[PDB]
């Protein structure tokens, strides 16, 4: 389906289009928003505004002149602009902060010794390291693997 | 029996939130079995930084054969592991003769799993997730025998190596490495089995720090801290041993059933 | 003749939500009513908020709870997109809260049940409504709460914090209020603590014209507990109302609590993190560069504290990326944060991360 609106007052407010044989249908008001929706085969379709006596086009939108002088706004239908997610994907087209305290809170130093509390998602990824204590590195991370965890530690020289 | 473990994934095994030690094959070898008691592990992965992929698995066993390929005396220090580096005893170790890195994957089923331990004469296996290359988690045969005894719902008629009292440390060493066994039986003045000696027992030489001196009897080494019948059934005897949390049950010795022998049978 | 969408002729403008006019719909021939949400297309890229609708309709068009509104269907036009949603008669909480007095003890504790299962369900989910008030909790005839306005929600992904200060200021929590990162469910839990007080009172415990009076009470975490209030419920709210996050009461310790566990229905349910330095944050930044470049990794600088660094590798040939994020410890030092970036995978994190280390300050 189409939205046709028209924005701005007016009394009366009729939408003639090409898919209505030129007919006056007339916009329903909301404030100062005139409006119909209704359903056009995808491709080209021009359409113009009988607001208040007077005949116009919408400026904004997309208009054709013609052979006798005649502006009419236009409307070129798409398949993508029916499909939700391909039209959204269409349209898509200092100081340092403060460590958050979530960080600081460890699931190894807080049964069986090769089992652990199951993690804060926020802390997950994040390094964490012991002090050098004379040529060896101790370096360690939590991450996620399907629904489970594990907290790999590794013993590297330096 | 058979079926139920060539369905169920090994990732189904692995712990919600679990601890998981990676030695870099850079590391001093005596930094790292001491790491591996500090961390409560009895097995970690070697991770080789040059070839950028896991080469193996340090376990206890490495300790054993370490400990006995280079014992001197009390007298005198192992300088060979309180200076060789892992990489550098996995050479000497496997000269000409070399094993590679065995291990399964999450996906893969529990009978994959069974089968692996059997087929290259291990007990402790990496589960691998192939999209990561990440080691996920050890799988062990008291691991999957505990889960094979959460969904249940004779010994004789189903169907060795030992040390004495005063045998000491080394010669028992010695025993674990040229038979490939997992504990040894303790025999008295007569041939009734008073204690067991196993593997685990051996890094508590590492956790105390008296691996220099392995002329001390087994009994000695033991001072730091159960059996079964061949008239008893087989299901008695599974539900007797993961009770106690064990690897093997043997009064005198006749024969010693084990957790991976166990699974060969319902395989 | 009147405008229609679905078999749905638009009514009465609901109200104006977060980004557009929510109007209702009466089905043509069985007079079935939803609430229409009208996005222009225009206007919600005019505001950077695409991705934000995309996401929105995302996680809203899989949820399935009685306290949460649902998300019928959503139906795109070339010029404006319509989210076709379960209409409920009752209204908000806050007009009901208004016209009537303060709930009773049973009936509050019934509705905070519904509310923070809803609550629940939504970080059960990875789904953070901020903006959780009377205001955006609906009812319906059968006087059920229905959580209504995600247009402020976020996700919650694994590694990182939120920054967006959103919601009415009476209802944001102190970390908020204060414009620090923070994990999401927390923020949530501080609403649902101010609503639980508004549904027994009939007022607000953070409330003041004197803006700054209003937020300075906020962090002091300071309200009053009426002579009405139960003790238990009070306990409650001094858990919910916690300055601290790490203080704070958790969804399970509110299920855990005696209070709450009531007439409860059955449906309804030394380590261092990275290396520390003392410069000053941009000498910081610039000791950083002076040894990534050293280590020939290619990067890109987000923010003049963040950046996401990759490394070529010699031996497998595949790309491995970390981002590096520098907060601020004390009055006196800066830490500098090392994060996995997913795509073995974790030791050439902490490879990439250990190279950069030895040439690095504390
Ligand atoms: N002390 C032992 N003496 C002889 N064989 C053993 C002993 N311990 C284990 N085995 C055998 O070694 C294999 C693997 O068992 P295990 O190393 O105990 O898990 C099985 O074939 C066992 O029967
Ligand atoms: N502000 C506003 C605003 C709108 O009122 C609309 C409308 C609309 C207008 C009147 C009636 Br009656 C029903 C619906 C459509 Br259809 S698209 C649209 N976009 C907007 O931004
Ligand atoms: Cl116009
Ligand atoms: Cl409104
Ligand atoms: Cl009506
Ligand atoms: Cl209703
Ligand atoms: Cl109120």
């Amino acid at each position: 389906p189409t939205v046709f609106r028209w924005t701005g007052g007016g009394k009366e407010v009729y939408l003639s289009g090409s898919f209505n044989n030129w007919s006056k249908l007339p916009l329903t008001r909301d404030q100062n928003n005139f409006v119909a929706i209704l359903d056009l085969p995808e491709g080209e379709h021009q359409y113009k505004f009988f607001v208040d006596g007077q005949w116009t086009h919408d400026p904004s939108e997309p208009i054709v002149t013609s052979q006798l002088g005649t502006v009419n706004n236009i409307i070129q239908v798409k398949k993508t602009d029916f499909e939700v997610f391909d039209a959204l994907m269409v349209d898509s087209q200092k100081a340092p902060p403060i460590l958050p305290p979530h960080l600081l809170q460890v699931i190894l130093n807080k049964c069986d010794p090769a089992l652990l509390p199951e993690p804060n998602h926020v802390m997950l990824n994040h390094l964490y390291a012991l002090s050098i204590k004379d040529g060896v590195m101790v370096l360690s991370a939590t991450h996620r693997y399907k629904k489970k965890y594990v907290t790999t530690l590794l013993y590297k020289p330096i | 029996y058979t079926t139920f473990m060539k369905s169920h994934r090994c990732y189904d095994l692995i712990p919600t939130s679990s601890k998981l030690v990676v030695f870099d094959t850079s590391l001093q070898v005596k930094k790292a079995f001491f790491a591996l008691v500090t961390n409560g592990v009895r097995a970690a992965p070697l991770w080789d930084s040059k070839k950028q992929s896991f080469v193996g698995m340090l376990t206890i066993t490495d300790f054993i054969n370490i400990l006995h390929r280079y014992y001197k005396s009390a007298l005198v220090q192992i300088y060979e592991l309180e200076e060789h580096k892992i990489e550098t005893w996995r050479e000497v170790y496997l000269q000409d003769s070399f094993k590679p890195l065995v291990c399964i994957s999450p996906n893969a089923s529990l009978f994959d799993a069974v089968s692996s331990l059997i087929r290259n004469k291990i007990h402790r296996l990496p589960v691998i997730d192939p999209e990561s290359g990440n080691t996920l988690y050890i799988l062990t045969h008291k691991r999957i025998l505990k889960f094979l005894k959460l969904f249940i719902t004779s010994l004789e008629e189903l169907q060795i190596a030992m040390v004495r009292t005063t045998t000491p440390v080394y010669v028992a060493l010695g025993i674990f490495v040229q038979h490939r066994v997992s504990a040894l039986p303790v025999v008295d003045e007569k041939g009734r089995v008073v204690d067991i000696y196993s593997k685990f027992d051996v890094i508590n030489l590492a956790a105390e720090k008296t691996y220099n001196n392995l002329d001390v009897s087994v009994t000695k080494a033991l001072q730091h801290r159960l059996k079964c019948y061949l008239h008893e059934t087989l299901e008695a005897i599974i539900n007797r041993l993961v009770e106690a949390e064990v690897h093997r049950l043997v009064d005198v010795v006749k024969g010693i059933v084990s957790l991976s022998d166990i699974l060969q049978a319902l395989v | 003749g009147r405008v229609k969408i679905g078999h749905y002729i638009l009514g009465d403008t609901l109200g104006v939500g977060t980004f557009g006019k929510v109007k209702v719909g009466k089905h043509e021939l069985t007079g079935h009513k939803v609430a229409v949400k009208i996005l222009n297309r225009q206007k919600i890229r005019s505001l950077d908020v695409v991705g934000k609708i995309r996401r929105e309709i995302q996680n809203l068009k899989l949820f399935r709870h009685p306290h949460i509104i649902k998300l019928y269907q959503v139906i795109s036009t070339p010029s404006d997109i319509f989210m076709v949603m379960e209409y409920v008669s009752g209204g908000e909480l806050f007009d009901y809260i208004c016209k009537n007095g303060r709930l009773d003890e049973k009936e509050s504790r019934r509705l905070f049940q519904q509310i923070l299962s809803g609550v629940d369900y939504c970080h059960r989910h990875m789904v953070v409504h901020r903006d959780l008030k009377p205001e955006n909790v609906l009812l319906d005839a059968h006087m059920n709460a229905k959580i209504a306005d995600f247009g402020l929600s976020n996700m919650m992904s694994d590694g990182e914090f939120l920054r967006t200060s959103c919601g009415s200021p009476n209802y944001a929590a102190p970390e908020v209020i204060s414009g620090r990162l923070y994990a999401g469910p927390e923020v949530d839990i501080w609403s649902s603590g101010v609503i639980l007080y508004a549904l027994l009172c009939g007022t607000l415990p953070f409330d003041d014209d004197h803006v700054p009076t209003l937020f300075k009470k906020i962090c002091d975490g300071i309200f009053y507990t009426p002579q009405y209030l139960n003790p238990s419920v009070i306990s409650l709210l001094k858990h919910m109302l916690q300055v601290d996050p790490m203080k704070r009461a958790t969804i399970k310790d509110i299920r855990e609590h005696e209070w709450f566990k009531q007439d409860l229905p059955k449906y309804l349910f030394k380590w261092h993190l990275g290396i520390r330095s003392q410069s000053r944050p941009n000498d910081i930044m610039a000791e950083v560069c002076r040894a990534i470049k050293q280590l020939d990794y290619e990067w890109k600088v987000v923010n003049p504290y963040y950046l996401r660094v990759r490394r070529k590798n010699p031996v497998t040939s595949t790309f491995s990326k970390m981002s590096l994020q520098l907060y601020q410890v004390d009055s006196r030092t800066y830490l500098l944060d090392f994060r996995s970036i997913d795509d073995s995978h974790t030791i050439e994190f902490f490879e990439m991360c250990a190279n950069l280390i030895k040439i690095l300050a504390q």
